[PDB]
């Protein structure tokens, strides 16, 4: 819920928005970031077949995206992002991952300790 | 060098004022086409 | 298929059509009109050119875009487009003009801090000397002490074809003075000042015609 | 379908629901242009209510004629003032929409109640163009007009 | 035998025509190209244009500016912004012309100005000439 | 009978048209003048409920229009300003009123009468 | 229609022939997006295979999406991108066509049958951009990838 | 629609009345290019009637054609060719017109029995071009082609 | 077969999009040929009603279009041709019409025979 709860009704929206720009229109900064937000979270949400994510996996995948890390990262590259920074967080944060699943909740601290891995990774990602 | 050059004026700037004078003194028969022609649409877009 | 849809659908292909047809009529008086001042706008600006290709001109050692404001008329901005940047890559500094807002929309984000200027109010009413008058003067008066440049504009061919072009702007008033330029004698290194600065103004207007 | 058409007969006042509208993110997803009361009358709710109401319906049933056109020739055909309803229109589509109490488990946000004179004042000032500076989004899922500036703001930066 | 080409934006006088002479209004003087001319290259001066055609009795025009270039070959060109027969021009409105002129330079102290009040002078006063 | 037909034509002719509306640019005089009487008599069909209208008062608005006596007026006010004129030649036209009755139609002199009233009517009512 | 939509369910493969497809001339008329096999997994005909064809099928529904703004406008009032999208598509379009060896007898064509590692190359080079340069009509009715080629150069 | 549709299976002709062709003045209100005849062939009505006939509908077919070059372009530009066709057609369709017996109570004017004969050689003659020097009103409702050249001369 | 498979293959060749037609001399090189050839053959398919064709004058005139002869003539004019050149060959050559009939086939022989017979015609021919 801390990750997906306005997600639904922004997507929606974005996909609204989408169709009316191929207008040519001219767009401000708001429309922009929306439509920068919607298609990568689009890219996120796919998934193949077979292979079930633990909801703390989840979780860690979808926040890098609502929490605008990814913005600036070309669209194409974000499957390749999601497959590497959910084997990274597994191989080395299962403490993390752990706690998440446990409390069921990203506390103020597990908040803290994803901004520092994502941050870093993708800057690493993107070298 | 010309009295209009120094003074900042260019040739283009030159045949302009030349040409319009020109204008001025055609007579309604041929005055007509003077607005089919030099023309001020345009717009500068400087940033 | 839903005969709610079907009628929508018709109802805005409808006027769709009707607006269209339209345009395409006032296009054709456009055009017809502007196919004849072509005539002797040709002579005028092959004459500009009628120095240079008759004798030699080169350059030791800014890109031009016209167009208009207005889309729906197939791929008139998008060719000029196409051919300025292909320009600007394979080029040397870079600088670049366009006329006529589409072109300021088109080859632009990826080349905003490539501009100089940018012309608005192009393609609604006639092109005038006048205009092309603005457009170098807005040049000479700018801090680009450009060497050599290019404009880049579709030559008609006939209703139904066009071609995107180069032409060459040695208006470099140092380029102008080459060996080539010996032939010509009794030219005060400032005649030319007035000669390039005129032909200028012939070149983008013909090209906007 | 006879069910639900012979249901209007019996009623004072419809709200009619659209998949449509709910579609787009848009709810309440009430259709504002197939809606109606029997107390919409400027003799009954005042010609301020009844204007406001009115103007909001004229500039939607508008945009929705013009929508399939410009779809296709784009943009760009339009006046400017033309295309000044294009977004207002839209501006109003947006703040009809309503985060309700009732509906905090699906929106993530909280529910929100607006008294009668707000929503007429809110509406009256987006048709009166007092608005045309704030981007859409802000619009989206409020309450009260003020919000809406506050979320442009919070939009802003 | 020379390919003469005189025009303006607008008109088109002579595409190519073999002129015998033509007498032409630069900014030093009024230049006479012959059939057979050294290279040069011109800048025009409110003025008037003679073509000497190939068959005597010659025919004038008026100029406001614009180049004239004479090549290797003998190809000549004469461009003018603006360029009229005396037939389409009124005398009466020249004159008036002048007189204002010559008073608004009486009342401009800015260099630039006055320049381009001088520049019209030179070019009404012109008007005179063949009308 | 005497000017519906003429109301029917014209507003025939602006239905051909009416597509133009937010679409026309480089529209010529004539078609321009279509659009501007259509939009126009369009408003005066316009009426409130419960507030029927005498035959008198009935031409006497359809007359104005048709005459171009309202084509620079701003379409969006008519409404209001065919609500306020009527007020105004019920109570101190009444004589105008009667005689487009009596008369079974509008003379040269009830044409006057009517040109006058609503060229200053007008006036005043754009101040 | 009952009969057809209920066999669906007894299929391990599906060939949809398209009316629209065999007017444009194009045979077999198969409709290579609602054609589908119980086969095609990465697990089963390789991932090399397995992504040549979600790639056809991908850039074919992107066209299908664009035709419906080309139907009025056209194609020269799209993105120089989109310009592309549709280019590659009807190349593709157009190699997905394909001389049979029992219709010699009335097309005057000698049939063909291509390897499927042949065929797997030929769709992966156009969708790697390997053939923008050659014009469509080229991909039109032949076999292999080769035979593209040798046509766009019959093409003088 | 299935009523229609199986009420012209025996329709040997069809008589269209419009609003459009009424709103020109043309009464009969019928048309020319919509209303049609089985037997508007040759080996039926004879060559001669046939030809005419045909010449009539391609010169309205042909009028209608020029209408756009002349609406947004100006009629000062058509060729010879095409500016005679356009007074030919439209004197034939003023020649088309026709007052009615059956209306002299409303009218005034006497009603035209037009006998065949003197109908296919009328427009014959306007095709033939025998009278590209009188007024179109001249064959504005009247009978017989003499009544064309006869209002023609009324004062001037 | 052996005319009407060549006029199939360009009769389609001009098919292959040519409602484009309006612009004559502004269209390329050997596509103003194909409009050429188009025409002239679509041309020789009209046909009247109640009178039949034997096959030997079928192909008498196919062969004329498929093999150029139609080329410089006026489209308005193909009928007219088609029509002088098949009296002209049944009643002076109807021991040639007779030999492709009877032997169902346009022999080496026939064909040259075949190729005067229009060569001389249509250069006799009074368009
Ligand atoms: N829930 C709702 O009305 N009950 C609660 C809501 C919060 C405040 C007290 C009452 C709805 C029931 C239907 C489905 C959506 C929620």
């Amino acid at each position: 819920k801390q990750v997906a709860g306005t997600m639904k009704l922004e997507l929606a929206q974005y996909r609204e928005v989408a169709a009316f720009a191929q207008f040519g229109s001219d767009l401000d900064a708001a429309t922009q970031q929306l439509l920068s937000r919607g298609v990568r979270l689009t890219e996120l949400l796919k998934q193949g077949q077979y292979s079930p994510m633990a909801i703390e996996e989840q979780v860690a995948v979808i926040y890098a995206g609502v929490r605008g890390y990814l913005d600036k990262l070309e669209p194409s590259k974000i499957t390749k992002f999601e497959n590497a920074f959910l084997s990274h967080v597994i191989s080395q944060h299962q403490a993390l991952l752990g706690k998440i699943r446990t409390d069921g909740k990203i506390s103020e601290e597990s908040d803290a300790k994803l901004k520092e891995i994502v941050t870093n990774f993708l800057a690493g990602f993107e070298a | 060098v010309a009295y209009w050059r120094q003074a900042g004026l260019s040739y283009i700037r030159y045949s302009q004022i030349c040409a319009k004078a020109v204008r001025d003194a055609l007579k309604t028969e041929f005055k007509a086409n003077a607005m089919k022609t030099s023309g001020s649409t345009i717009k500068i877009v400087k940033v | 298929a839903t005969l709610k849809d079907i009628t929508r659908r018709l109802k805005s292909i409808k006027n769709i059509q009707k607006i269209t047809k339209s345009m395409k009529m006032v296009a054709a008086a456009k055009y017809a009109r502007a196919e004849r001042e072509l005539k002797p706008a040709r002579v005028y600006g092959v004459g500009s050119l009628a120095l240079y290709e008759k004798a030699d001109i080169k350059t030791p050692e800014l890109i031009i875009g016209v167009s208009s404001d207005r889309g729906l008329c197939g791929a008139i901005h998008s060719s000029v487009a196409k051919q300025m940047k292909s320009e600007a890559a394979n080029l040397k500094e870079v600088k670049i003009i366009g006329v006529g807002d589409k072109i300021r929309s088109i080859l632009h984000r990826t080349h905003s801090d490539q501009f100089l200027v940018t012309f608005k109010e192009v393609g609604r009413r006639p092109p005038t000397f006048g205009d092309a008058s603005v457009i170098a003067l807005e040049l000479l008066n700018s801090g680009y002490e450009f060497d050599e440049g290019s404009i880049i504009f579709n030559r008609f061919r006939s209703v139904i074809s066009y071609k995107t072009e180069e032409k060459p702007i040695f208006s470099l008033d140092t380029i102008s003075s080459a060996e080539s330029m010996s032939i010509y004698d009794d030219i005060d290194a400032d005649v030319l000042r007035n000669y390039q600065e005129y032909s200028l103004a012939n070149i983008i207007y013909y090209s906007l015609k | 379908d006879p069910a639900p058409a012979t249901t209007f007969a019996h009623l004072d006042a419809t709200t009619v629901l659209s998949r449509a509208i709910a579609e787009l993110g848009i709810y309440p997803a009430v259709d504002p242009l197939d809606s109606t009361s029997r107390i919409m009358d400027p003799n009954i709710v005042g010609s301020e209510h009844y204007d406001v109401a009115r103007g909001v319906q004229k500039i939607l049933q508008d945009y929705k004629s013009l929508q399939d056109i410009i779809a296709i020739l784009g943009m760009d055909e339009l006046s400017e003032e033309d295309k000044l309803t294009v977004s207002r229109a839209r501006k109003i589509q947006r703040f009809l929409s309503q985060p309700f109490q009732v509906a905090e488990v699906f929106t993530g946000h909280l529910g929100k109640l607006v008294p009668l004179k707000e929503t007429i004042k809110g509406f009256q000032q987006i048709l009166a163009g007092e608005y045309d500076h704030l981007p859409e989004q802000a619009f989206y899922m409020v309450g009260p007009i003020e919000e809406a500036v506050a979320k442009a703001d919070k939009l802003a930066e | 035998q020379m390919s003469f080409t005189f025009a303006s934006p607008t008109q088109v006088f002579f595409n190519s025509a073999n002129v015998r002479q033509v007498d032409v209004p630069t900014q030093t003087g009024a230049f006479g190209i012959l059939a057979a001319h050294v290279p040069t290259l011109q800048v025009l001066r409110p003025g008037l244009v003679v073509v000497h055609a190939e068959d005597g009795t010659t025919s004038k025009y008026f100029v406001s500016s614009g180049s004239v270039t004479v090549n290797a070959d003998s190809s000549v060109q004469l461009l003018a912004e603006e360029a009229v027969t005396l037939d389409m021009l009124d005398l009466g409105a020249a004159k008036a012309n002048l007189e204002k002129a010559q008073s608004e330079l009486l009342g401009a102290a800015d260099e630039a100005t006055r320049a381009e009040i001088q520049i019209r002078i030179e070019a009404n006063e012109a008007l005179v000439k063949a009308l």
